[PDB]
């Protein structure tokens, strides 16, 4: 399973494959995926 | 040393444009060709090359560069080996090359 | 039963078999990976139509219609000539039934999958002896319930009789044959899920409640309770229509929402005494049908439900 | 600066004169082939996919998405999805029992590199999920650009 | 040997027979043998001939 | 010419078909077929033939 | 969006002074020439600096976060 | 890699000479004869014999070989077919040629 | 008798959508295009 994050109430939701794509709390049928937790370089100039 | 003229300086409003270098930079040695014509695709997104128009045929005829004309026109664009009866004109020989 | 006519690429200096083979699209070579020998140069990557060949098989034609310039008199003569064709003629009945099913899943307001899955069903159970006296209308309507279920927004038996005037005895017994015919189309030559059940109330209940105006909590509420309604014995034999109907009125109890059996009813075209009768039924069970964590937050407890 | 040519100041460049973001947005839908067939948003593999793309498919995750601020380059795939194949058709050999799925993946720009900002799932009017993508990349004036 | 990652260098070998090979997937057997008659496909150097043309 | 043309021969009665090359089949995800125009106009021209045949 | 760290023309630290400018424009009462040359600032790359920058963020902060935490 | 190598003498194209065929020659060229509009078979595998894309006029694929020279798409120049129309027909570039012909010639005679 | 299928909402949702998405005003050419939103002042 994977993470993702509505699109309007911003709730945190546990997703699988099989498993629609929308909102359990709210309803909302617009996700977006967590962002990755591993560091990402960056160069300052 | 100070410049014997003396320059206009002050602060100007300057605007970025949409066209950038990096955006249309695209070269190609060979690629991708048509399935129609087999010639070289159309699209620098797509690795395609560059026309070789009716213009750029007249000046090289102008400049008199038959040699390189028929290397552009044949080495760097489709080039195919047909068959030809000596009867008929028509290129419609079986050839069991193999 | 035929000529070879392949071709297969391999090294012939590596005789790797099989080869690792790299398709380098930018530079339109085909290249061994173990020795870099090239194998095959100058790949190949509006002038043509598109068509899809589950639907319309190998069938090219082309239409006669008016140009920039042109006279109505040859446009008329030529069409007159062209739909005067026999073996064109077949395929125009397949052509007519697809419209026709075109036109009801416009009028439905369905999705471009449901209508495709109809047509798809439709040519499928085609020119077959089994469906031979059954009416055009019968067929239609059992190949679009078919292609609702398969797009997973199955409707119900009266929504698609309240667009195709068919009988519940001609629509059940062609929806039997169409079946039959896709299963053994499937073994000989997948086509059924869990979603090919025919209960599957659940996906009901989120179009009840939107008809009725509910919020999604009290969809999402009527939904868990029409999933434990299925544990009663007394109840689980009911139509699914009706256990649905009768979730989504307890959960409007429970909620407090003004509106009557007598609307819920009308609207879902179910009778008032039998929403009643159903709710008295689950009425013993109640403790069983109402989510744990909504009465544990305490949007509402078990009190707001009248029990006769 | 002969010919409607310029000249910039490298320094206030470096300190973010003219420089700007750039964000671009990628589609891709899971259509549905009649009932028999339908694509799938999927991390391909070698031995079960045929004709994928050479790039590098590290970056994918279970869902076939790349995360948010993951960083991509040329060549680098960013929506992963496989279509089913039909049997009796062998492509330049290499076709096995093994394969059952062909990759119908979309790719990132050859030229084009940067770092995903925002990944969308959905579904359309039909139904279909389908996912959008977004990339983010800085340009820096040069010694080509336009002002 | 310098490859076709560093100019100058080279991108394709072609040997008599008129088979070609590409420098890249090949640095897994060494550095390739040039004979007499072969051809190597090398970046553009400095005061290489090329035609500069603008349209129209 | 009498050799090479003549006015008997402006009119049709053998047609001479095409190869693929010249009409190919494009394909826009290789999942869908999509024919020539040529091929389209063929067709027609096969079912027409068909039909003139079987009436007469 | 937010003001600039450094002056363009010639490198001097600007982004600490775009408090001190609100504040001097607002409880001050000041002009904004008299509060740029109480600020430091005497060059006319920095007085531009300071004098045309926009600020979006503040603009940008008024939608709802993505992502909460 | 390049095309395969030919024993046949190499020639440059010196004259063309123009002309019409005649149906003994569409026929002699012709290697096979179209006589189904279809292009596939009833299973979508492999291409209808005898069909608008029979194997026999040429291949546009890089997997298949053509069924006449044997030969990969980058070799085969390609095969002509021919169709017997039930009636003769006039050409459409040559309408006004032979409404000239006719009113030149006698239309019982051909004098 | 039927009503639902006597009138096809269809016909208006599609005619409407059609000349909205494409600019051939019919069933003029450009007249409708894709907003501009380069800029502001585009
Ligand atoms: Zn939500
Ligand atoms: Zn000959
Ligand atoms: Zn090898
Ligand atoms: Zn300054
Ligand atoms: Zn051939």
């Amino acid at each position: 399973t994977l993470k993702y994050i509505c699109a309007e109430c911003s709730s945190k939701l546990s997703l699988s494959r099989t498993d629609a794509v929308r909102c359990k709390d709210c309803g909302h049928r617009i996700l977006l995926k967590a962002r990755t937790k591993r560091l990402v370089q960056f160069e300052a100039r | 040393k100070k410049l014997m003229a003396q320059i206009f300086f002050g602060p100007t409003y300057y605007q970025r444009l949409r066209h950038m270098v990096d955006d249309k930079i695209h070269a190609r040695a060979r690629g991708p060709m048509q399935v129609l014509t087999r010639q070289p695709v159309e699209g620098r997104s797509r690795d395609g090359g560059l026309r070789f128009g009716e213009m750029e045929r007249d000046c090289m005829i102008a400049h008199g560069a038959a040699s390189f004309l028929k290397e552009r026109l044949m080495e760097a664009s489709d080039a195919f080996r047909v068959h030809i009866c000596g009867i008929c004109g028509l290129m419609t020989v079986i050839a069991k090359l193999n | 039963r035929g000529p070879n006519l392949n071709i297969v690429l391999t090294c012939p200096e590596c005789k790797v078999y099989p080869p690792k083979i790299v398709e380098r699209f930018s530079e339109g070579d085909v290249v061994c990976a173990l020795c870099g020998l090239v194998l095959s140069d100058k790949l190949v990557d509006r002038v043509g139509e598109a068509s899809n060949p589950l639907l319309d098989g190998n069938n090219l034609s082309t239409r006669i219609g008016k140009g920039e310039t042109t006279d109505m008199r040859f446009t008329k003569e030529l069409n007159k000539a062209q739909g005067k064709n026999v073996m064109d003629k077949k395929d125009n009945e397949v052509q007519a039934a697809f419209a026709k099913i075109t036109m009801l899943c416009d009028a439905a307001e369905l999705p471009k999958i449901v209508k495709d899955c109809a047509k798809e069903a439709y040519k499928l159970c085609h020119d077959e002896k089994t469906l031979k006296g059954k009416s055009m209308e019968s067929i239609m309507a059992a190949s679009i319930l078919i292609g609702c279920r398969r797009a997973e927004v199955a409707r119900t038996f009266k929504e698609i009789q309240s667009l195709i005037h068919v009988k519940t005895k001609e629509f059940g017994k062609t929806l039997n044959i169409m079946k039959n015919i896709l299963r053994g189309k499937s073994e000989d030559g997948k086509i059924d899920t869990d979603n090919m059940s025919g209960a599957q109330n659940l996906t009901y209940i989120p179009r009840f409640c939107s008809h009725l105006g509910l919020p999604m909590q009290v969809t999402t509420s009527a939904e868990y309770t029409a999933k434990k309604c299925k544990e009663i014995k007394e109840i689980a034999g009911k139509s699914p229509i009706t256990i649905a109907v009768v979730s989504i009125y307890l959960n409007i109890l429970l909620f407090q929402i003004p509106i009557t059996a007598a609307k819920v009813g009308q609207t879902l075209q179910v009778t008032e005494g039998t929403i009643k009768s159903g709710y008295k039924i689950l009425y013993e069970h109640r403790d069983k049908l109402v989510d744990p964590q909504l009465i544990a937050n305490g949007v509402v407890s078990l009190d707001n439900l009248p029990g006769v | 600066n002969q010919e409607d040519s310029m000249i910039m100041n490298q320094s206030s460049i470096d300190r973010g004169l003219f420089r700007s973001l750039f964000f671009r947005s990628y589609m891709d839908q899971e259509k549905k082939y009649g009932m028999s067939i339908t694509e799938t948003f999927e991390k391909p593999q070698r031995t079960n996919t045929l004709r994928m793309k050479h790039g590098t498919y590290d970056k994918l995750d279970d869902d076939g998405l790349i995360a948010p601020g993951v960083r991509v380059s040329g060549e680098d795939v960013i929506i992963g999805k496989t279509t089913p194949i039909s049997p009796d058709e062998e492509e330049l050999g290499q076709r096995t029992a093994y394969h059952s799925k062909r990759d119908a993946s979309t790719p990132l720009r050859s030229t084009e590199n940067g770092i995903v900002d925002q990944v969308l799932v959905t579904t359309n009017q039909d139904g279909l999920k389908f996912v959008k993508v977004r990339v983010r990349t800085t340009k820096i004036p040069q010694i080509g650009d336009k002002f | 040997r310098n490859g076709p990652n560093e100019h100058p260098g080279a991108k394709y070998v072609i040997r008599d027979s008129g088979d070609r090979i590409d420098l890249r997937y090949s640095k897994r057997a060494g550095d390739i043998q040039l004979q007499y008659g072969w051809k190597v496909e090398r970046h553009i150097m400095d005061n290489d001939p090329v035609l500069f043309n603008r349209q129209p | 010419n009498e050799v090479f043309s003549r006015p008997e021969w402006m009119i049709l009665t053998c047609l001479p078909v095409p190869p693929p090359p010249v009409r190919p089949s494009i394909s826009f995800n290789e999942s869908q077929r999509g024919e020539d125009d040529l091929t389209f106009k063929l067709a027609d021209i096969l079912k027409a033939n068909i039909s003139l045949e079987t009436l007469e | 969006m937010i003001v600039p760290v450094r002056c363009f023309s010639c490198g001097k630290v600007v982004g600490d002074k775009w408090e001190s400018y609100l504040n001097l424009l607002q409880e001050d009462e000041l002009d904004e020439g008299t509060a740029l040359s109480r600020l430091g600032l005497k060059r006319y790359c920095c007085r531009r600096m300071i004098l045309t920058h926009v600020d979006l963020i503040e603009k940008f902060l008024r939608y709802n976060p993505l992502e909460k935490r | 890699v390049g095309q395969q190598y030919s024993s046949a003498p190499l020639r440059t194209v010196k004259e063309v000479q123009f002309g019409l065929f005649s149906p003994e020659e569409v026929r002699a060229i012709s290697v096979a004869k179209i006589r189904f509009p279809e292009t596939m078979d009833e299973t979508q595998t492999r291409a209808k014999i005898g069909g608008l894309n029979d194997p026999r006029l040429g291949s546009i694929d890089r997997n298949l070989k053509c069924q006449t020279c044997q030969e990969g798409m980058n070799e085969c120049p390609g095969h002509f077919g021919h169709i017997d129309l039930a009636k003769p027909v006039f050409h459409v570039g040559f309408i006004a040629k032979i409404k000239k012909v006719c009113e030149c010639v006698c239309m019982h005679c051909g004098k | 008798f039927n009503m639902k299928l006597a009138i096809n909402a269809k016909t208006i949702t599609s005619g409407l959508k059609y000349a909205l998405a494409t600019g051939n005003w019919g069933e003029r050419a450009g007249v409708s295009q894709v907003l501009n939103r380069y800029t502001y002042s585009s």
